[PDB]
């Protein structure tokens, strides 16, 4: 009894589950900010049972990302294992995919969910058990009418079907969600074997903070050019450190003058090395960082080298993944102007349109929210 | 306001035209003075009614800051109004205005 | 109160000038720039803070040894290990370097940790400076995209839409040069508030019926009497 009572205290419970899991990860990691060595030691200007209270803590925070994912295990696991199984059961009935298609071996996520059809259970959460049937009086006769009847079809270890219930778990592992709230409890875990990679749960606001996940997703909708960006900055910088090993070998010298046992940065690998440690990395170009000429006959093609560097680099690549972050607002902007544009155009459904429905007065909020108003077709 | 009534709502009376064009120096008096809106006066076909725009009023509108809250009003209905709350929130506007006013024109 | 402060020092009493935060009309729209993105700005740099964060997490054991602010172990070496003051570095230099923070540490020469210190220090300077700065950057360039937009906004739907009647520019071209008239003689919206002024300046018994009638509508704040659609001209032929 209590097993199933307390299991719908989680449930209820869990964006607070999860948002104090993320509070808690603040203090402890406000905590981690007062840390040395002399061996790794905790010094306290503060009370003397802090150090408990991170024992406390610790455990805590573990507890809470164990008792989380079990109200995650029945809030938003049961969501997307419904969402699973309409996917197939649809395309049974519309697709007929494991007696027709056979899925391709690309998403494995559809192969996944051949064994399942064989169980009595198949449908639980779809609310709409007539599946299995459906689809045998669509597709027995002509097919199979027993062949697809075939297909288809103490005392708690054999109540349960298994081969539900192992293809159950085999989609929620596949879950990012569900992973990723495993991810984050297995640093949990560690925090009772070392409490410093324990506080690596701060990356819980790339999911938490609702606002600033609008910033991180300032990138990453166009973060798939981002990397080429980047990538094409591999390989521009990639054939400038091949200038330089021909062209200018003897102006690198990370090295005092010559005096000290003068390192000379020619080897392709450490020049790239180079490039990309400083000259990428210079705020001013690598001519900077290196011997800058004074009368000789490579001055002309060392600069012209490095005023290029200088601009095809810093100025204008640099400027690209500026920029590109940039155009990632003005796209993401543009999409919320397109939202509150079309649905205050046109009615959702009915497509039509602001106009017909300013003859009537005040007429097109009445006619969202009385004649269509979206959520009576839910 | 009379003559002007004559016209606006019944154009087209070359008898009213002579009429109304020999009142013209009148109407160049009162041109700012009389106020003219629309509304729906029960019948539910559009009235228009006519009014005095008083002169302390009128020219108070323009001058300083209202010119400036004027259009921070229109800022404030085209960026972030809805549709209900248009009309109401121009009275809301006004009666503020209305208010300024007459500070400024008891100065 | 800090006018006040000058008589009794004549130096906090010149803090005054943020007066211009509200003084310059023109300067307002530039501070304005700011402020209307400016919740998710400070998140922004809450991420800076955090993500900086990480990477003194990581020096913390990995690259402790690299600290020297000290000339060469030749002075009394310090070595700016503790997580207080080693985080305190990462935001006085590495955040604030301008080449990252492999421009002040003691780079690597041949070491093991050599490939795991450049590519600590590759992303940091990415990570961060590259990328982090650059949002700081286009957040306020977008909040000029944002602002600049609604005043576009603005002057396409005062020019389309006559304000009361809904009705939109198409309408009124009918009439030659029409929807200047209507939106200067037929609704132009001063007179609605003069009207609303003629109401309010009369009593009771000195109204007309058509406005009495209104007075009745306003009091109620009943609103049916602005025109909705159907302003007079399209009530008419
Ligand atoms: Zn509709
Ligand atoms: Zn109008």
């Amino acid at each position: 009894a209590y097993q199933q009572k307390l299991l719908n205290y989680f449930a209820r419970n869990f964006y607070n589950m999860r948002m104090l899991a993320l509070f808690v990860a603040f203090a402890i990691n406000f905590i981690l900010l007062f840390y040395k060595v002399s061996v790794h030691y905790v010094l306290e200007e503060s009370s003397g049972y802090m150090e408990p209270t991170l024992r406390i803590l610790a455990i805590l925070h573990t507890v809470i990302s164990f008792f989380c994912i079990i109200g995650y295990y029945c809030l938003k696991v049961p969501l997307v294992i419904f969402k699973r199984e309409k996917e197939v059961a649809r395309k049974l009935e519309f697709d007929g995919l494991y007696i027709t298609e056979q899925p391709s071996e690309d998403d494995i996520k559809g192969q996944w969910d051949r064994l399942v059809i064989n169980t009595q259970s198949f449908p639980n959460n779809y609310w709409d058990k007539f599946v299995k049937r459906k689809v045998m009086d669509k597709y027995g006769e002509f097919y199979g009418r027993d062949r697809i009847s075939e297909l288809l079809g103490s005392a708690v270890l054999n109540s349960i079907d298994v081969k539900y219930q192992m293809w159950k778990l085999g989609v929620v592992f596949t879950d990012n969600s569900f992973l990723y709230l495993a991810w984050y409890m297995t640093m949990s875990v560690l925090g009772h074997y070392n409490n410093f990679f324990f506080a690596a749960h701060l990356l819980d606001i790339a999911m938490g903070f609702k606002t600033l996940r609008t910033i991180l997703s300032s990138v990453t909708h166009n973060g798939k050019q981002l990397v080429l960006t980047v990538g094409l900055l591999a390989v521009v910088v990639y054939l400038y450190t091949v200038v330089a090993f021909n062209f200018f070998r003897k102006f690198y010298n990370k090295s005092e003058d010559g005096d000290t046992p003068d390192m000379k940065c020619d080897d392709m690998l450490t020049c790239y090395m180079f490039h990309m440690y400083v000259g990428v990395r210079a705020g001013g170009g690598i001519g900077d960082e290196i011997e800058d000429p004074a009368g000789d006959e490579y001055e002309i093609y060392r600069i012209i080298f490095d005023i290029t560097f200088f601009f095809f680099v810093i100025v204008i690549l640099l400027a690209i993944i500026q920029g590109l972050i940039i155009d990632a607002f003005g796209e993401l902007r543009d999409q919320q102007e397109q939202v509150k544009e079309d649905m205050e155009t046109k009615c959702f459904i009915c497509g039509i349109g602001n106009d017909y429905f300013d003859t009537v007065p005040h007429g097109f909020e009445t006619h969202t929210l009385q004649e269509h108003n979206l959520a009576n077709y839910l | 306001v009379l003559l002007t009534n004559l016209s606006e709502h019944m154009p087209n009376d070359t008898r009213l035209q002579t009429f109304l064009e020999l009142a013209e120096s009148v109407l160049n008096y009162f041109q700012p003075f009389l106020g003219r809106i629309e509304i729906m006066g029960s019948a539910k076909r559009i009235e228009r009614v006519y009014f005095e725009i008083s002169e302390s009023s009128r020219t108070q509108w323009e001058k300083p800051q209202v010119k400036e809250s004027k259009r921070q009003f229109i800022f404030d209905v085209v960026n972030e109004g809805g549709e209900k709350e248009k009309m109401e929130l121009f009275v809301n506007f006004c009666e503020d205005t209305i208010f300024e006013m007459q500070l400024a024109a008891q100065i | 109160t800090m006018s006040v402060l000058g008589h009794y020092n004549n130096f906090f009493f010149a803090a005054h000038l943020l007066d211009i935060a509200m003084g310059f009309k023109t300067l307002r729209t530039i501070l304005s720039s700011v402020t209307h993105n400016g919740k998710q700005l400070v998140l922004t740099v809450g991420l800076l803070a955090v993500v900086v964060y990480l990477y003194t997490v990581v020096a913390f054991n990995f690259f402790r040894k690299f600290y020297n602010k000290s000339e060469d172990g030749d002075t009394p070496d310090m070595k700016c290990d503790d997580m207080l003051t080693c985080y305190m570095f990462h935001m006085y230099v590495g955040v604030r370097a301008g080449g990252g923070i492999g421009d002040e540490i003691e780079d690597p020469a041949g070491d093991e940790y050599e490939i795991y210190r450049i590519i600590f220090d590759i992303t940091f300077f990415f990570f961060v400076i590259v990328i982090l700065l650059a949002i700081i950057q286009g957040l306020i360039i977008d909040a000029f995209g944002e602002l600049r937009d609604q005043q576009e906004q603005v002057k396409e739907d005062m020019e389309t839409k006559c304000f009361i009647c809904g009705i939109g520019n198409d309408y009124f071209d009918t009439v030659p040069h029409g929807f200047e008239t209507h939106t200067l003689q037929e609704h132009n919206l001063a007179n609605y508030l003069f009207f609303l002024m003629y109401l309010i300046n009369k009593d009771e018994t000195e109204h007309t019926g058509q406005e009495s009638y209104v007075w009745k509508m306003y009091q109620e704040r009943c609103w049916e009497f602005f025109p909705a659609g159907d302003c007079f001209r399209k009530q008419y032929e």
